[PDB]
DNA sequence: AGTGTCTTCTTCTTTC
DNA sequence: AATGTTGTCTTATGCAATACTC
DNA sequence: GAGTATTGCATAAGACAACAGTGCACGAAAGAAGAAGACACT
DNA sequence: AGTGTCTTCTTCTTTC
DNA sequence: AATGTTGTCTTATGCAATACTC
DNA sequence: GAGTATTGCATAAGACAACAGTGCACGAAAGAAGAAGACACT
């Protein structure tokens, strides 16, 4: 019956079919009546995203420090990668400071063109006062993210272990277990760049060389489904790409493209 | 491109101890890369020649100089290890490996033009050296030289936008496969192609469509 | 902004809500008049009208 | 508007406050007695109830 | 093209479809090929372990100590179960000492019957020399665990946490956050003992308390296969005893009886 | 079922440490015993007393009230309420109260004596081995036999037994039809065997294809 | 014995190891020539070459 | 245990090769005569009889 | 009465 | 003011290649 | 003479893991090692 | 004599 | 000597049971 | 009247965290606020 279950819940909280059990009650009728104590249930919650890229090459730049403990007179690694065309350059320092990062953008910048967004963390080299006026003078735009946040450069975070990886492996080549000479410590960043550069990169079927100098721009994509917030999915919406966790929608009368996750997004027809 | 690749070793004191700088030429939509060594060194020139490489590409028939440090077999050996044509042309010697000379001048009038510009009549402070020797990279080799209407870059590179896939085989209702369409987006399951001419879209099984000659 | 339609004892599909905050789990019950911090199951609900 | 369980830095959830304003995966969350507003991460909230 | 592929991965360590795609050689040589670095050649096995358990309804037991902060002064907790038919028992000491496990097991004792062997952890007070012979004058005997790993007593590192959940409910429904008056504790463990094993727990459709009592135990079973280390599933054995994993496979040629994974048995027929 | 009326007592002799002032309380079905400390004679430390027992045996229906001291108060009365149990509140002694415990009370005296005896300790006994003492009582008293029975109390109220063969099961999957009924044995993943109830003979049906039988 | 090589708590691949007897889920290791045979449990074992 | 053969650099499969207990992915076979112990991936390995 | 073991009183070790 | 991600391994499935067989 | 009949391939899913300025710290119970002082045989 | 900004120093704070 | 686990959620199907549709 | 849409419930079939004695600590770069010796006024 649906008498003392209430106060059997409200004095001694069980499972919703443990209740129904011993008082002849519908999982139905057990799971509205134990829906009442705030104490108990009300588990879900959280949500995800993603990171905005760019279509075309040179636009969203991130950029990185790190420290590596076999680079023993400078270790203070600095990175930088380009999120259209994942190519990556390295600079080495001995002390993080902001006159490191102006020096750092300047070989970016001769090697591939010039970026319009240098997308970084807030940390204290970033924002000086000696760097905006520097970054003012050439004309680049400049935002930060979240403080405390680390997903938000999600793309150098995983390139850094690749890098890493790769640096180790070619280190214990020819035999060194300590810190590489300083002699010898010159020619093995140039080795490094190159393989992760003019090569494929797992299965992928072109090189981030050709990939950043002659990239493919689409002008329309097929009917697509996408959905909202709602359980319907709309439709009239063209896609522009796709990866492996993402896709860049866009509508067909406004033009608003969007990057939204992967899963919601279905073919027509 | 990259077949006749020419660098040579010239002192200047106008500039950190370092009173010595390799630069590196293509002769082929001509792109400069120096390096900011000192003394001369082997083992600096190895770091040249890698930095070089790994800047531009694999080369092949490398002519820099005869005698001084480029006769150890250490450096023999280490070009041999990648495996690279070498040639012991003479420095400077006119002919067609001048342009060398050629862009030196060029190089030390811009670089003096740009260190006098913001000061420091006599000589550059240590750490303000690295950044002054980058910006003339990008502002000899992201511009015309002084009359061509396209860039080194450019000549060297060959830019180009591309808005169309790959020619895709297609398996149709009879066992066989047409042919001639070509490849879109690559969604879940599904590989939708459009047709070479007539400008249609079609959403079909993986397995149904593999890749053309 | 567009209100829900809900279940709670027998039937409430009036109007007077939103889904303006909307989840997958809950749907953040909150009145036009009144408002309300004790949101609701997404799965047995649905839109208005 | 509807509050929150904001994650602390090490771990935990609290009735912390509630928010104002959404948008993509970052919202902004204001406070009940000090009244200040922060910026967060759309994966650390959680609904109340 | 093979010979320059020979030195091109010991130059570089590139990739086998780059290898394949630089050299026009076939992907299955391009395999076979990048095999002499071990740099490269991780080869992870990492093995696999899993599973120790009784099956008599009396004849395990295991037991371990825990601290709650919100609890009152005496903040030491020891807890108990016996891993045939799940039940807890529990009692707050406050002080980890020799002499406190050995009123604690005289207390659980009266409750469910002489054990036959218990495993516990290596840790101070069940190693001392007046223990040990209490225990032998008891007569039970007694092991210990690896010292180090804390997934040995798994069994009840899992209750623990549902112990502590449970307690933490019935505290904080009541309107006590924080510190409880030390004239509540005795009367609330009670009924958190009674509320724990007197009704069903998850899904499992039997009460603990009768599962203790009057327990089930079969005879032969059917037949079954099972992948034992030589590749393929023999023959010879059957199951008498299989839940969510951890099968129990008796032997069917003269005598054996031993724990496996619920991986290596199919329903044979 | 054994479960059907219960009795409490409150028991001097403080020649066990302090700490001392027992409580007691036994059942008439089954003759199981239980017994614990007290501080003073307070409302408040009966409570404490009948969820312990509650927590160790069951739920009771009916129990022997014992009349005067403190089991009046309205703060305990709607504790029992709560939970719902009905208290008798008779005249002791005579028909109520004190009909029972006389031999609980003797036996349990009896006891402690000997094992302080046993063990040392003629003047009272140091205050650091009450319950590992009492512990020891308890499990004599409740598992080796209280007379000349073979009736033990833990036995008559629990009933231990051991089964074999598992709940009937019905297999109405071949054309909607089941048999007269089936055992089920392990439910292992995918399939579900069962055995005939009268030939005795094992089949891999899948799990799909089996169901309870009312 | 076949060199194997371990994992200590600080996420980190000794060398220099051989297994002598093995278990249901432990095994028996000992150190290259610095004998301390010792118990382990299975999944801290890798093999090598 | 029982003679196996294994896929050597210049393939084919041969004799004097004992198997212990097994494991999923490499595993590791010895000897008759030099007694030797090597550890080879699952797919190069056939038992003999 | 040197020492010599018994008594006692320190100073390290392991595991959680 | 401002959002995870890819290189390596693993296992699942349809079609040719030598019996096959009645 | 067509089923069939398995087996060796050529490929699609499908997870897995670490990346983040750097690592240690203390409290407590029981036991063991060793060493200094003290009363008896020497 | 009282002040009192200028300059220099002395702390404290915030991110990683 | 001496070996992970289980109460909570969601998402993925079938088929009886209404609701219809020319 | 047979082919069809909707539901609803009923499974069932996977995934999913958190548990371990207690938690912090330190270095470095850049900026910011406040305060003291000091030569105006005074
Ligand atoms: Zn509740
Ligand atoms: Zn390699």
């Amino acid at each position: 019956p649906l008498r003392e279950a209430k106060d059997l819940h409200t004095a001694l909280h069980i499972g919703p079919r443990a209740l129904s059990k011993a008082c002849n009650i519908s999982m139905q009728q057990a799971r509205e009546v134990v829906q009442t104590c705030p104490h108990c249930n009300s588990a879900p919650a959280l949500e995800a995203g993603v990171n905005p890229r760019g279509l075309g090459p040179l636009q969203i730049w991130q950029t990185d420090f790190t420290l590596e403990p076999r680079m023993a007179p400078r270790s203070w690694l600095a990175v930088t990668v380009d999120t259209a065309s994942s190519a990556i350059v390295v600079t080495q320092h001995g002390r993080v400071t902001s006159v490191a990062v102006q020096h750092h953008w300047a070989t970016a910048i001769a090697v591939l063109g010039r970026p319009k967004a240098i997308k970084t963390d807030n940390g204290s080299c970033f924002t000086s006062k000696s760097t905006r006026e520097w970054l003012a003078r050439w004309g680049i735009a400049h935002t930060t993210g979240i403080p405390g946040n680390s997903q938000g450069q999600a793309m150098v975070e995983r390139a850094n272990r690749l890098l890493k990886d790769k640096i180790r492996v070619l280190a214990e080549g020819d035999g060194f277990m300590k810190r590489i000479p300083t002699s010898k410590q010159g020619e093995l960043l140039a080795k490094a760049m190159y393989a992760l550069n003019h090569f494929e990169r797992g299965e992928n079927t072109k090189t981030p060389i050709q990939k950043h100098w002659r990239p493919t721009v689409l002008t329309e994509g097929p009917p697509v489904k996408i959905r909202i917030e709602t359980g319907e999915w709309e439709k009239g919406w063209n896609v522009l790409v796709w990866g492996r966790g993402y896709a860049a929608v866009k509508n067909r009368d406004t033009d608003k493209v969007i990057w939204v996750p992967s899963r919601k997004v279905k073919p027509d027809i | 491109p990259l077949q006749i690749w020419q660098t040579d070793f010239t002192l200047e004191p106008r500039m950190a101890p370092r009173s010595w700088l390799a630069v590196t030429v293509d002769t082929a939509s001509s792109a400069i890369v120096v390096t900011q060594h000192g003394r001369v060194t082997s083992v600096a020139v190895q770091h040249h020649w890698a930095t070089a490489i790994a800047v531009l590409g694999r080369p092949k028939a490398i002519k820099t100089d005869n005698g001084s440090c480029f006769t150890s077999k250490s450096t023999r050996e280490w070009l041999a290890r990648w495996g690279i044509a070498h040639t012991t042309g003479i420095p400077g010697n006119s002919q067609g490996q001048a342009m060398v000379e050629r862009a030196n001048r060029l190089l030390k009038d811009k670089i003096r033009v740009l260190a006098e510009g913001d000061g420091f009549m006599k000589r550059i402070p240590t750490s303000k050296q690295g950044e002054l020797l980058a910006k003339a990279m990008y502002a000899l080799n992201h511009f015309e030289r002084g009359e061509n209407t396209k860039t080194p870059i450019q000549k060297h590179w060959r830019p180009t936008v591309l808005t169309e896939g790959p020619p895709v085989k297609i398996r149709i209702e009879t066992g066989e496969w047409e042919k001639g369409w070509n490849v879109l987006v690559w969604g879940r399951g599904y590989a939708a192609v459009k047709n070479r001419d007539t400008d249609k879209v079609i959403w079909v099984p993986s397995r149904k469509v593999k890749p053309d000659i | 902004g567009p209100p829900v339609k809900i279940r709670i004892e027998t039937g409430e599909w009036e109007k007077g809500w939103n889904v303006l905050v909307w989840g997958r789990g809950y749907a953040a019950v909150k009145n036009r008049d009144t408002d309300k911090v004790i949101w609701v199951p997404s799965r047995k609900v649905k839109p208005d009208i």
